């Protein structure tokens, strides 16, 4: 169990860890999150009682470091921090968990809905798309744009993922456009998995990431990459059945997992009407269209 | 972006641009086998593409042998011209490849923009304009050079003859357009008002009869009577 303290609430937020959120009134006595999953990336998360606008958070993993929040009155938010005196933190931790004023990530007997949404998600490969090498954790707001959004302007600030461009040379060879169009296995099996992912691990989990920013902090830029990555393999006639088999199960729990009522702007209705109905892998995401069907048969 | 009523003169400036029409690229007759089942038999198309400034016209025949073993024939037809205009503007000089393409169908977008990625300053354009580019192949010299071909091949043409010599090349495209529309709402018709009077002939260099001014504006008036009737005709009125 790892512990991330608050050095204090002064201002009324909605606090979000993982899939869970919760009110701190201004001014509340609480001092942070205990009991938090090691062996998993986490994501703390706020949003102002004040300004609903800017959804903000901190992607980390405890294994890292020593982390806690504190409200910088200036910036006005609550920032993550390192603490490198080990003893100082955690005689402070233990202080505040004697005094019962931290709130405590649940485990639940049937749970495996974090592990299942962040199975392929990396710190190391999280910290190469948002870059802000001085820490070891990473900040990710509502606002922040793509590295493919800003070709179409703070580069320091950019979400960068892999740019995936159905009409773009690097998607197609010369000579086979018909091809390489209509079946995007060259483009994602020799561009993508051998040659920038290496793997399909780190490949679902750039995708795995894109989702939950998305849903996390309506990033919109995130929600592209997401269904670009789907796209992607949906529209290749060749990809490797683990990987179909998995991409199956990744998706349903990213749907599962969804509010119902932001399905209208996280989801959208061309791609998955092409990848469920019309692509080459039409039949081969039984679990992802069944959960579709059940929960969102009108974006169908 | 779409080209339409209120960007017409476009057509006419000074920057080089091409329709494409793929209307007649992959043509068949439809008849019945021994069996009562039905198929299909190709016959040759071509590829229409056109300045509309200059009246040159780049005409890709298209042999019944390039469809040979394929699948998926109207969908190939797509990419097969546009791998073909690729071909051709790569074939120019640098100083005569267009500025925008522009394809009368909207299905040829993605196949064009793919086949031009190595040409990403040329402009792959819609339109909302309704084209009579299909009557190509109701002028005879252009059905004639497609029928005969026993291979693929490239033919050049002026679509407007020697008109650019008497008139813009504004009213040259409204005559263009106004001949091919009443080709195709009445090709019997259309063609006899071109050809009635033996006495005007097609010189040997020409698509067209070689009419006067005057004749032209009577000519013109013949096919505008032609198109309404046709409207009335077919809608009763
Ligand atoms: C008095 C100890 C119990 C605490 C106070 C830590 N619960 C919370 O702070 C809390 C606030 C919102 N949800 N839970």
């Amino acid at each position: 169990m790892n512990t991330v303290p608050f050095t204090s609430a002064p201002i009324e937020v909605t606090i979000g860890i993982d899939q869970y959120s919760f009110n701190v009134k201004e001014n509340q006595p609480f001092h942070g999150i205990k009991d938090i999953p090691i062996g998993h990336v986490h994501v703390i998360h706020f949003q102002h009682a004040d300004n609903s606008s800017m959804r903000y958070g901190y992607w980390f993993d405890c294994r890292m470091g020593n982390f806690y929040i504190q409200y910088d009155p200036k910036d006005g938010l609550y920032k993550m921090m390192e603490e490198r005196d080990g003893a100082k933190f955690e005689n402070i931790v233990h202080n505040f968990k004697e005094r019962q004023m931290m709130v405590s990530y649940p485990k639940i007997d049937e749970d495996d809905t974090w592990y299942n949404l962040t199975e392929f998600v990396q710190m190391d490969k999280i910290r190469k798309i948002v870059r802000k090498d001085e820490n070891q954790f990473s900040y990710v707001d509502s606002s922040m744009t793509t590295v493919q959004e800003n070709e179409l302007s703070d580069p320091a600030h950019s979400l960068n993922y892999t740019v995936i461009n159905f009409k773009s040379r690097e998607a197609i060879r010369p000579g086979h456009e018909m091809e390489d169009f209509l079946d995007k296995s060259y483009y994602l099996n020799t561009v993508m998995l051998q040659g920038i992912f290496k793997n399909s691990s780190n490949y679902f989990g750039e995708l795995q990431f894109a989702f939950l920013n998305a849903m996390f902090f309506g990033n919109y830029g995130s929600s592209l990459q997401w269904h670009a990555m789907i796209e992607l393999i949906c529209s290749s006639a060749t990809v490797p059945k683990h990987m179909l088999d998995k991409l199956d199960e990744i998706l349903y729990y990213q749907i599962k997992t969804l509010p119902e009522q932001y399905s209208d702007i996280l989801l959208n209705e061309r791609v998955w009407n092409i990848c469920l109905y019309s692509s080459f892998q039409k039949n081969s995401l039984h679990n992802t269209e069944k959960i579709m069907e059940n929960k969102y048969p009108e974006l169908l | 972006g779409a080209m339409n009523s209120s960007n017409y003169a476009e057509l006419f400036n000074n920057d080089i641009k091409l329709f494409v029409d793929d209307t007649n690229v992959y043509r068949v007759t439809v008849h019945k086998t021994f069996e009562g089942n039905v198929a299909t038999k190709a016959i040759n198309g071509c590829i229409f593409t056109l300045n509309p400034k200059t009246g040159h016209l780049f005409l890709k025949i298209i042999h019944t042998s390039v469809w040979a073993g394929q699948k998926r024939l109207s969908q190939l037809a797509k990419w097969k011209t546009a791998e073909e205009v690729s071909a051709l503007v790569r074939s120019l000089p640098k100083e005569e490849q267009p500025k925008q393409i522009i394809v009368t169908r909207k299905a040829m977008l993605d196949p064009l923009e793919v086949h031009m990625l190595d040409f990403p300053n040329i402009a792959i354009r819609p339109t909302e304009l309704r084209l009579p580019f299909s009557a190509a192949m109701s002028i005879d010299k252009l059905s004639d050079v497609v029928m005969k071909a026993t291979e693929p091949q490239m033919v050049l043409f002026n679509i407007y003859d020697d008109w650019l010599d008497r008139i813009s090349s504004y009213t040259a495209f409204s005559r263009l357009t106004l001949l091919l529309r009443a080709l195709k709402t009445n090709e019997e018709s259309a063609k006899m008002i071109l050809l009635s009077d033996p006495t005007i002939t097609i010189k040997s260099y020409h698509l067209w009869p070689s009419f006067t001014d005057e004749q032209w504006i009577t000519i013109e008036s013949q096919m505008r009577d032609l198109i309404l009737t046709e409207y009335g005709r077919k809608y009763n009125v």
